[PDB]
C-alpha cells in the first residue's frame, strides 16, 4: 500500500525532556543504523510533510534512455576497391560509462530492454553528389546464430532473425525486448570462471578469463545500408539508446570510484586517484 | 478511415518518454523470477544507510586509508575545531563521495534531515566528552567552542555505547536545496570540538582515531535526475 | 479494455480540479500482446529500509541502550 | 530479567559450539535468514543431497596475524572452505551446490589496545587483477586461495612480467579491491569489530545468486573482506600484534547431480 | 479531426511484427479445410520422437550408412568407452542433425530432460550387459567404467525387450542452456561401457551393431528463434 | 492497425494552440503550493483599481512628477475647460499608460462603463464646485461650460469627502470599441470646468492641484489579445 | 475515462443546437501520466476584485459617506 | 466490438500487477472485413504428441513389458 508517491511520515511535535531514554547514543558495531528522527535531538514542531520519494524510486532512477553504443556504416560507389561497410555491435551495455555506473550500484538485475535507434547521415567526400533516401536493416542476430560475412550475403535473408528496416529521416526506430537472460537476473558482477581447470588436462585446454560468463548473453546487431553501391559515398551512424523499462534490482553495491577499464572490474594505474583536496579544518 | 491530425511534437524522440513500442521477440517465454535475498524498491532507501565520511583530504592523506581516521589526542583542552564541514551533502569534497553524497549528484534538489554518526575507535580506557555541532547558514562559521556552542549541538560522551548521532534538523528557506555549491541555497556548518579532552591512564595509546558516518532520515527525498560529474569517459 | 488511473496533480489552477475541488484521471490501453511492450506503469511501491538499515538477529528499540 | 544481555551468545550449528562474551548482537545479511530450496523455485530435477550435520557445522580456517602494517584480508567463501571436512568432499562430488553461511570473525585484545576491523560481507566480490595490458586475465590457481585467503595491499603495483605474467589480483584497500571507495563500502551486510567494545562479529549470510542453485567449483557467491579501519596501537612500543581468526559454518546446504570426483589444478 | 501524435518508432517495419494489414483479394471465397490425417500443433511435439544418432563420424564412415551402426564385439571385458558424446543436443556433431538436434539449432535456449534409447541389433543368441551413463559437467570426463560408474547410470540388459532408454535428468545451473558450444552452460557427458561383455555361442556373428535413438520428454521446451547454421545459400 | 487519414492542418504548429504534449521530466515531485497572500484570477480585476491619469503632457511637465498634478487657481470664474480628454482608454496619450489604459493595449476590443475619480489636493480651507462632464461622440467637442453642461455631468463639491467619481455610462453603437484611435468606434469627450471658482481665505496657497484616477466597473471586459505597442526590443 | 464538457457556443445556426434549441459538448482524454502534460482545461474561475478594490479594516457601504 | 484478452506477464514490478497482485489485459479490434487480414491472435493450443509418439493398434502402459 505504501507506494512511491505517498508523503514522508509527517514530523511530530516534541518538547523538553530528561528521560533515561537514550535515543542519541548508538554503537555502530551492531551494523544497525539508529533510526533517529529529527524529533529526537531537538524540540521539533508539527510539520505536515508533503514531499514524496515518487522520483527516486528504482523505476524512475532508470526512467531516461541512455546511449549504449554508436555504429558507423557506409555505402560506397560500386567501383570501390574496398568492401562495403556494415557495422556489427555485440549487445552489451558495458561500452559507455553512464548507464554502466547506474546499473553497477546493484549486484543483480531483471529488466525489459527497450532499444531505440536515432540514425543520421552525411556525404563523405568533397565531391558534390546526390543520394536517394537510404533505408537501413537492423538485424538482431541471436546468440549463436551466424554473424554476417559480406555486406550482401545470405545471412541477411533473415527468415527467423528479428530485423527492422529504418527509412532515413523519419520517427527514430524502436523495438522492446523482454528479459532475455538465461538465469533469473542479469548478473552485473560475476565472480568465478566459465571453465574450471582440471589436473588431467593441459594448462591451456581448460583455462578462461575471470568474471566472464556466457559467450554471447544479450546478442549481436548487424546493421547494413540495404541500397546498392551509389556514386556518392554516404557514411551513416546508428546511435542505439537502451532504456530499461519494467526493472528490478538486488544488493546495493557501492558505486564505481575510479575510471572504468574494460569489460572487467579491473582498473588502470594513474586513474587510481579519485578524491579532491580540502583542509581537515576549513569549511 | 478516421480523420486524424499530426500535432506539434510528432516524430519526436524524447529519451525519458514513456510510450508502448512493438516487441522484438514475440512470444518469448520469459524466465520466472525467484525470490533473491535483498531487494530494493527506492534509491532513498540506500540513502538511509551510513557510509563513512572521508574527513581528512590533505594531499598526503587523501585517496588512502588515513583519509577516514579523524585523529584526536590527549592534548590540553583547546577551543578549536577538530574537524569542520560545509553541509552540502553533494558539493563539499568531504561528503561528495559517501553513498548519500554519491546518490545526491544524480539529482538537482535534495531535502529532509541528515544524521551524522561518530564512532570512537580507541582504547577501552580512554574517556572524554566531544561536542558535535551544527549552525544553520548566514552567520560567521563557528571557529571557537564559544561560538559553535550557541547553535544546535549534542554534547556526546565517549563510553560503553561507543557511538553517537547528531541529527541535523532540516532547517532551510526553500523546500529543497541545490545539489551544487549554490550560495542562495546554502547548507550550514557542522563541527566537533572537545567539551573536555580525551583523558587516558598510563600505558595507553595517546592518539586514538574517530570515524564518522552519514545517512538520511525517513524524511529525506530527492528530485529532477541528472548525470553525475563523478565519472568521466575520456574519448 | 481501458485502464483509467488517477494522476497526482499538484492542485494547479484550471487543471480540471484542485483548490476548488476535484480529481484528475488518464486513460491507458495496453496495445500489444507481449507484456514486455507495455508502458512502464510508474505506479511502483516502497518498502521499509529495515532489511538494510535495521538488520539484527534480535530487535532494536531506539530509546533503549544499543549494546545491551 | 537476567543477563541475557545482547553481549553474550551461543551459536551451535552442527556438532560445534561458539560461545563469545563481548558479542555485538549479530547481523542476518538481509533480514532473510538461510533456508532450503522451496519446490516453487527449484530448478534441477534429481533428488538433492543434504549433508545436514555432516556439513552444516563450524569450520575454523587458519588464523591471520594482525600488525600495524597489516592492510586487510579477503576470503571467497564457496571456495574458502573447499577442504574443511565433508563440506569439502561434498563440495567437489556434485555439479550444483547451494549453500548458506554463518561467519563468526573472532579477535580479542585487552582494554589497553585500540582499533576497529570492518568485517564486510560482499556478495559477488569481484576483486581486480594487476595487468595494465589485458583485463581479467587472472589465473584460477591464483584466483581461489582457499583456507589461506588473500590480502589487500597499500598501493597498486602493475604486473610487468610478460614473457609469462604473475596473473594475480592486486586489490587496493581504499577501493575495496573492486575499484570502489571503502568509506562507502558500509552498504554490504557488515559489522565493525571495534576493539574497545565487542571482540567478534557474527554475520549469517543466506545464499544469494541470480540462480536457484548454481556451481561451486566454478562460481563464487559471498566473499568476506576484513579491513583495519582504525589502525592498531598499544603503548609506546615499536609494534604490537593481535591475531584475528574467523570460523565459518555452512548452513542449509544441498548439492545436485553426483559424478566422479572433481580435482582442480590448485597448484 | 482527432489530434494524434506520431510516436518514436513510426513507419518502422519489424519482420516479426504483428499488425493487421489491408487484404489484397477482398471477398475471395477461401476453400474449406478438410480433416487431413496427422496435424501438428507445436514443434516440441516433433522433439519427442526418436531419431537415430549418427554416433560414428570417422572420415571413412561419415555421411554413409555405416555412421549409425555402433559396432560391439565379443572382445574380453575391458574398461574403456564404446562411445562418448558431449551433451549438447545442438553443438556436438554427433547430435547436431537428429530431429531433436536439428530443431535445436532454430533456437537460442533449450531445457528439460532428454531420453537416449539404444536398440541391440544382433543375433537372437548373443546376450550381455551394457552400462549407459551420464555425469553432469565440471569434472574430468569419464574414461573408465570405474569413473563413469559413479555418475547417473542405467545398467541395461540385452534380452527379449530389445531396447532401453536412459533418461538424462535436467540437472543444470541455469533455467535453459545455450544452444551453442558455450563453456558456462556446459551439457555433461554420456558414455556406454560393457558391464560384462557380449557373449555368443558357436556359429554366431561375433560383431553385432547397436543403434542409438534420442528424443525430448514432456518437460523439454525451447525459446528465442534464430536461423539454423545447417543450410547455406551460396550466392 | 486502425486506418487513419492526416487532415488538412497536420504537422502545423499554432502558438495559441492547446494540445497535450509529452512530459520532459517524468515523475518529478512538484512542490506543494502555499497560500500566498494576494491572488488574481482575471486581468479585468486589475482594471477595477484606480490609477492616476497623467493629465498634463506638456514638453516641459511630461515624464516628470508635475505630469499628474492638474493645477486649479483662484482665478475669477471663466467658462473654459481646466482639462479635456478623448475617451479612448487605449488611444489618448493621457490614458494610454494608466493600469486600465496599459492593459487595454494588450487587447482589440474594450467595453463597459469606466469611472473617473478626482481628488482635491489642497488647503483644508479652500472650497468650490467643479463640473466634471462627459458627452457621447458625434458633435463638436465641448469648449464652454454652456455646451458641456448639456451632456452627462456630475456637478461635484470640494468638501469633507475629498473625492468624487463620475461614472461614464457605456453609451456606444457597437458591442465593443476598437482599442486604437478609430473614427467609427469613437469614444466621446470628458472635461472638468469650474461651476463657481476655487475661493480661498487670506494666507492660503492660492494654487492647489487636483489628481485624477481612472478604473473600470463590474461591467467592463476585453477580448482578442495582441502585443502592446508600449515596449519595444531594439535589436 | 472520457472527460465530456459543454462548450460555450454562441447559438450559431446548424452548429448542433441554438435558437431551435440544444447543447454542444466536446470529449477530452488525459493521455499522459504526468499532470503537467494535460491540456490547459480553460474552465478557470473569477474572484471578486474586493481584496484589491475594497480592502479596509472595516466595511464600506456605497450609499454611505466615505470618511465617516 | 473490443477484443480484450489477458497478456501472460512474468509478474514484473510496476507492470500493472504481479507480486503485489493483479492482472494485465490488452485491447484488440479486427478492423478489416476480410478475416485473412486479422492479426495472428497467438492464442494457439497444444495437442498430445501421442498420434506420433505412441501410435499402436493397442495401448501401451509404461510400467509394463513393451513386447508382450
Amino acid at each position: 500500500a505504501a507506494t512511491s508517491r505517498d508523503a514522508l511520515p509527517n514530523t511530530e511535535a516534541s518538547g523538553p525532556t530528561h528521560s533515561k531514554e537514550i535515543p542519541a547514543l548508538t554503537a555502530v558495531e551492531t551494523g544497525a543504523t539508529n533510526p533517529l528522527v529529527p524529533s529526537d535531538t531537538v524540540q521539533t514542531r508539527h510539520v505536515v510533510q508533503h514531499r514524496s520519494r515518487s522520483e527516486s524510486s528504482i523505476e524512475s532512477f532508470f526512467a531516461r534512455g541512455a546511449c549504449v553504443t554508436i555504429m558507423t556504416v557506409d555505402n560506397p560507389a560500386s567501383t570501390t576497391n574496398k568492401d562495403k561497410l556494415f557495422a556489427v555491435w555485440k549487445i552489451t551495455y558495458k561500452d559507455t560509462v553512464q548507464l554502466r555506473r547506474k546499473l553497477e550500484f546493484f549486484t543483480y538485475s531483471r529488466f525489459d530492454m527497450e532499444l531505440t535507434f536515432v540514425v543520421t547521415a552525411n556525404f563523405t567526400e568533397t565531391n558534390n553528389g546526390h543520394a536517394l533516401n537510404q533505408v537501413y536493416q537492423i538485424m538482431y542476430v541471436p546468440p549463436g546464430a551466424p554473424v554476417p560475412e559480406k555486406w550482401d550475403d545470405y545471412t541477411w535473408q533473415t527468415s527467423s532473425n528479428p530485423s527492422i528496416f529504418y527509412t532515413y529521416g523519419t520517427a527514430p526506430a524502436r523495438i522492446s525486448v523482454p528479459y532475455v537472460g538465461i538465469s533469473n537476473a542479469y548478473s552485473h558482477f560475476y565472480d568465478g570462471f566459465s571453465k574450471v581447470p582440471l589436473k588431467d588436462q593441459s594448462a591451456a585446454l581448460g583455462d578462461s578469463l575471470y568474471g566472464a560468463a556466457s559467450l554471447n548473453d544479450f546478442g549481436i546487431l548487424a546493421v547494413r545500408v540495404v541500397n546498392d553501391h551509389n556514386p556518392t559515398k554516404v557514411t551513416s551512424k546508428i546511435r542505439v539508446y537502451l532504456k530499461p523499462k519494467h526493472i528490478r534490482v538486488w544488493c546495493p553495491r557501492p558505486p564505481r570510484a575510479v575510471a572504468y577499464y574494460g569489460p572487467g572490474v579491473d582498473y588502470k594505474d594513474g586513474t587510481l586517484t579519485p578524491l579532491s583536496t580540502k583542509d581537515l579544518t576549513t569549511y | 478511415g478516421l480523420p486524424v491530425m499530426n500535432t506539434p511534437g510528432s516524430n519526436q524522440y524524447l529519451t525519458a518518454d514513456n510510450f508502448q513500442s512493438p516487441c522484438a521477440l514475440p512470444e518469448f517465454d520469459v524466465t520466472p523470477p525467484i525470490d533473491i535475498p535483498g531487494e530494493v524498491k527506492n534509491m532513498m532507501e540506500l540513502a538511509e544507510i551510513d557510509t563513512m565520511i572521508p574527513f581528512d583530504l590533505s594531499a598526503t592523506k587523501k585517496n588512502t586509508m588515513e583519509m577516514y581516521r579523524v585523529r584526536l589526542s590527549d592534548k590540553p583542552h583547546t577551543d578549536d575545531p577538530i574537524l569542520c564541514l560545509s553541509l552540502s551533502p553533494a558539493s563539499d569534497p568531504r561528503l561528495s563521495h559517501t553513498m548519500l553524497g554519491e546518490i545526491l549528484n544524480y539529482y538537482t534538489h535534495w531535502a529532509g534531515s541528515l544524521k551524522f554518526t561518530f564512532l570512537f575507535c580507541g582504547s577501552m580506557m580512554a574517556t572524554g566528552k566531544l561536542l558535535v555541532s551544527y549552525a544553520p547558514p548566514g552567520a560567521d562559521p563557528p571557529k571557537k567552542r564559544k561560538e559553535a556552542m550557541l547553535g544546535t549541538h549534542v554534547i556526546w560522551d565517549i563510553g560503553l555505547q561507543s557511538s553517537c548521532t547528531m541529527v541535523v534538523p532540516w532547517i532551510s528557506n526553500t523546500t529543497y536545496r541545490q545539489t551544487i555549491d549554490d550560495s542562495f541555497t546554502e547548507g550550514g556548518y557542522i563541527s566537533v570540538f572537545y567539551q573536555t579532552r580525551i583523558v587516558v591512564p598510563l600505558s595507553t595509546p595517546r592518539e586514538m582515531d574517530i570515524l564518522g558516518f552519514v545517512s538520511a532520515c525517513n524524511d529525506f527525498s530527492v528530485r529532477l535526475l541528472r548525470d553525475t560529474t563523478h565519472i568521466e569517459q575520456k574519448a | 479494455g481501458a485502464q483509467v488511473s488517477s494522476q497526482k496533480v499538484g492542485a494547479h489552477e484550471n487543471s480540471n480540479r484542485a483548490y476548488g475541488g476535484s480529481t484528475i484521471n488518464y486513460t491507458t490501453i495496453n496495445y500489444y500482446r507481449d507484456s514486455a511492450s507495455n508502458a512502464a506503469s510508474k505506479q511502483d511501491f516502497s518498502q521499509d529500509p529495515s532489511k538494510f538499515t535495521e538488520p539484527i538477529k534480535d530487535v532494536l528499540i531506539k530509546t533503549a541502550p544499543m549494546l545491551n | 530479567a537476567c543477563g541475557y544481555s545482547d553481549r553474550v551468545l551461543q551459536l551451535t550449528l552442527g556438532n560445534s559450539t561458539i560461545t563469545t562474551q563481548e558479542a555485538a548482537n549479530s547481523v542476518v545479511a538481509y533480514g532473510r535468514w538461510p533456508e532450503y530450496l522451496r519446490d516453487s523455485e527449484a530448478n534441477p530435477v534429481d533428488q538433492p543431497t543434504e549433508p545436514d550435520v555432516a556439513a552444516c557445522r563450524f569450520y575454523t580456517l587458519d588464523t591471520v596475524s594482525w600488525t600495524k602494517e597489516s592492510r586487510g584480508w579477503w576470503w571467497k567463501l564457496p571456495d574458502a572452505l573447499r577442504d574443511m571436512g565433508l563440506f569439502g568432499q561434498n563440495m567437489y562430488y556434485h555439479y550444483l551446490g547451494r549453500s548458506g553461511y554463518t561467519v563468526h570473525v573472532q579477535c580479542n585484545a585487552s582494554k589497553f589496545h585500540q582499533g576497529a576491523l570492518g568485517v564486510f560481507a560482499v556478495p559477488e566480490m569481484c576483486l581486480a587483477g594487476d595487468s595494465n595490458t589485458t583485463t581479467m586475465h587472472t589465473s584460477y590457481q591464483n584466483a581461489n586461495p582457499g583456507e589461506k585467503g588473500g590480502t589487500f595491499t597499500g598501493t597498486f603495483t602493475p604486473d610487468n612480467n610478460q614473457t609469462s605474467p604473475a596473473r594475480r589480483f592486486c586489490p587496493v584497500d581504499y577501493l575495496l579491491g573492486n575499484g570502489t571507495l571503502l568509506g562507502n563500502a558500509f552498504v554490504f551486510p557488515h559489522q565493525i569489530i571495534n576493539l574497545r567494545t565487542n571482540n567478534c562479529a557474527t554475520l549469517v549470510l543466506p545464499y544469494v545468486n541470480s540462480l536457484s542453485i548454481d556451481s561451486m567449483v566454478k562460481h563464487n557467491n559471498w566473499g568476506i573482506a576484513i579491513l583495519p579501519l582504525a589502525p592498531l596501537n598499544f603503548a609506546s612500543e615499536s609494534s604490537p600484534e593481535i591475531p584475528i581468526t574467523l570460523t565459518i559454518a555452512p548452513m542449509c546446504c544441498e548439492f545436485n547431480g553426483l559424478r566422479n570426483i572433481t580435482l582442480p589444478r590448485l597448484q
